[PDB]
């Protein structure tokens, strides 16, 4: 909470915009505003990893008091990472769940948001930054150390009944002096059976990023409508199920509910032009489903070509003759649907909610918001955050990803929309440069099955996947359709991998990996399994990056990397 | 005046005229207005539009004007030299006389 400590923010600061996400400048962009209102002077920050962390920092060595951790603090125990951290205080609204004690213990210049169902963590700092064996924290025999040290008394203190702390078992003898090792491997790693099991088995994330920033502010009576929009710009980026376990998706129907079916600043005077108060709609979170025809979308949709292989020409049999029960003509199944003819898109959606009952792909309708500036528009709630990572988009000038960083934060603007509509002329085409290879993978049948698991590698690249995230989607495009379509499921739900080639940067063997389709709770070991082959033997690996799903190796050590990597 | 539908007045009774006073915003550049004002800097004598501002006004005219258009755009004829004309004098003291334009979709 900081309904106090908000009271606390004047002096300076820095306000740095945490690592690459949508959700960040959401939820940053607003915080730009709130500093203009109490007469606050700022500086902001690009993060890509660890890397511009101090590199930068160390340009800015002050005592700078007031100090954010958003998106970040699974990376040190970040006092050992700012040692310049005497008092200068951290704040937490980071959404990277697995975080380590020390950073929240130790509690210096730190904040903790804390509310959570998980007792499971209670004395894991006291004994694991607390012991040790064949340790030296203690006296000795010698006439040096017969002094009042740091006594630990504990597995950093002594063996030899020279210890205060220490009371978990007995320290005369349980059978001998020297038993106190024996116990404490046995406290130490007993729980470690957890504790080990914790950050060492999968990772994944928390909750949003400006949710809070909303109540927090939502106590100002400020009814800035137009935020609720840059909210649910972080929300439906990784509350989307399709995307990200949520749950919360079916139970803030409630919630966003009990926000603005309630939150009404007009009740009478609303239907006007400059930004209607907005609607909640039972709508898709189908491939871009407004603004071009619907042949767009009945090839490019996974959900279509998770259950039908439309890839194929089959699909496209089964596609009409399913659009007979609609009766669609083709001439429009083949324009803009915004610019068809007007009964059609108005009555479209109504009948398919019903008529997708029998046809294998019941749940393409979820629930969204849509709201407007003007006259020239409707813009589409679920149809913001793919125009904008067209402008994250991995142009080697060494000016571009930096630069092209601050254009996202100037895109959220009403003012700034020109702009916008040239990530739809990028976006699109990605979209169906997607099967480029695809087509030529499923009849190549390039799917590994390397053991325990499913195996792809690239070894050329696209001008658009040196930008990484695509791939990670590639990797979602194609395993529902041969490993998943022509199987059982003894031989078809396995995990996958996802190489990337930089043929442009030198080789260096880029990559992500994903579950298995219907395995998504089951989150990914991969948070952690591709330490396997590196923790055995390593070869230049890195982890870089804030994410954890991430990694960079070189050109040739890979294979006998994958080889540790079998299990 | 036959008052029950493809009534032979409403656009220019009030609507279209009007509705052309609605693309009316801030900015108080938002216009398809002052549009001929600047042909008059030469008398160029028409107009461009959309068909997409109609659509961003209602679902109801779109699939009417397609029946019958060529009457709409002398329709917007009549509509024209009675606005401008208005505006060709604020007050009593401006007009040599009417003329014609084109518009342009």
């Amino acid at each position: 909470l900081r309904n106090d400590f908000y009271r606390q923010l004047v002096g300076k600061r820095i306000l740095i915009v945490v690592n690459y996400d949508i959700d960040a400048i959401c939820a940053s962009r607003i915080l730009q505003a709130l500093f203009k209102y109490d007469h606050m002077l700022y500086t902001v920050v690009p993060i890509m990893g660890v890397t511009g962390l101090k590199r930068a920092y160390g340009e800015h060595q002050g005592d700078v008091k007031y100090v954010v951790l958003v998106n970040c603090g699974g990376c040190v125990d970040i006092v050992e990472l700012l040692q310049p951290s005497d008092d200068v205080t951290f704040f937490i609204c980071d959404s990277h769940r697995p975080l380590d004690v020390c950073n929240i213990y130790s509690d210096r210049q730190v904040c903790i948001l804390g509310d959570a169902s998980l007792e499971e963590n209670i004395p894991a700092f006291e004994t694991i930054f607390y012991d040790s064996e064949g340790e030296d924290e203690d006296e000795d025999e010698s006439s040096d150390t017969e002094q009042q040290h740091d006594d630990s008394g504990a597995g950093e203190s002594d063996q030899e009944d020279q210890a205060p702390r220490s009371r978990k078992l007995s320290r005369l003898e349980r059978h001998e002096q020297r038993i106190l090792k024996q116990r404490a491997r046995r406290q130490w790693e007993s729980e470690r059976d957890r504790i080990m099991f914790e950050y060492t088995q999968f990772s994944y994330y928390g909750r949003s990023a400006a949710l809070m920033v909303f109540e927090l502010a939502w106590k100002l009576s400020k009814d800035n409508m137009d935020l609720l929009w840059w909210a649910i710009v972080g929300i439906t980026e990784q509350l989307l199920l399709g995307k990200i376990e949520s749950g919360a998706y079916t139970l803030e129907l409630e919630q966003i509910q009990s926000h603005v079916s309630r939150l009404t600043n007009k009740t009478n005077d609303q239907n006007t032009m400059s930004a209607s108060k907005i609607t909640f709609e039972n709508d898709l979170h189908l491939v871009l489903y407004r603004h071009w025809p619907v042949t767009e979308s009945m090839r490019y949709s996974r959900y279509s070509s998770c259950q039908l292989k439309l890839w194929t020409l089959r699909g496209e049999k089964r596609l009409h003759e399913l659009l007979l029960e609609m009766g669609l003509p083709l001439v429009h199944a083949r324009q803009t649907y915004g610019a068809m003819d007007l009964v059609l898109r108005k009555e479209f959606f109504s009948m398919v909610e019903r008529l997708a009952e029998k046809y294998d792909i019941a749940d393409i309708v979820y629930g969204t918001f849509t709201l407007s500036y003007g006259y020239r528009s409707r813009y589409a709630a679920a149809d913001y955050v793919y125009a904008l990572l067209a402008i994250m988009e991995s142009v080697k000038k060494h000016k571009t990803p930096e630069d092209c960083f601050l254009e996202a934060s100037d895109a959220l603007s009403r003012q700034h929309k020109q702009l916008l509509s040239a990530g739809i002329d990028q976006a699109k085409l990605l979209h169906a440069a997607v099967f480029r290879q695809v087509q030529s993978s499923l009849e190549a049948r390039q799917v590994h099955s390397a053991g325990s698991f499913f195996y792809y590698v690239l070894q050329e690249e696209h001008a658009f996947f040196s930008y990484p995230y695509a791939l990670g989607l590639l990797a979602r495009f194609l395993l529902r359709g041969h490993v998943a379509t022509s199987r059982a499921r003894q031989a078809s739900d396995l995990p996958l991998i996802a190489s990337c080639p930089l043929n442009a940067s030198e080789g260096m063997c880029l990559l992500v990996g994903i579950v298995p389709v219907r395995e998504d709770s089951p989150r990914n070991f991969f948070g952690k399994a591709f330490e396997q082959a590196a923790q055995k033997s390593g070869v230049a690996l890195l982890q870089d990056f804030f994410e954890p799903a991430v990694v960079q190796l070189r050109q040739s050590d890979l294979t006998r990397f994958l080889d540790s990597l079998t299990v | 005046n036959q008052q029950d539908a493809q009534i032979n007045l409403q656009a220019v009774k009030k609507k279209y005229k009007e509705f052309i006073r609605t693309f009316n915003e801030e900015n108080f550049f938002y216009k398809y207005r002052d549009t001929l004002k600047r042909n008059y800097l030469n008398g160029r004598y028409f107009l461009e539009i959309e068909m997409e501002d109609l659509v961003g006004f209602d679902e109801t005219l779109a699939d009417k004007l397609n029946k019958q258009p060529t009457e709409h755009l002398e329709i917007f004829e009549e509509a024209a030299r009675e606005v401008a004309d208005e505006i060709t004098a604020p007050r009593p003291e401006h007009e040599e006389h009417m003329h014609d334009i084109q518009i342009l979709l």
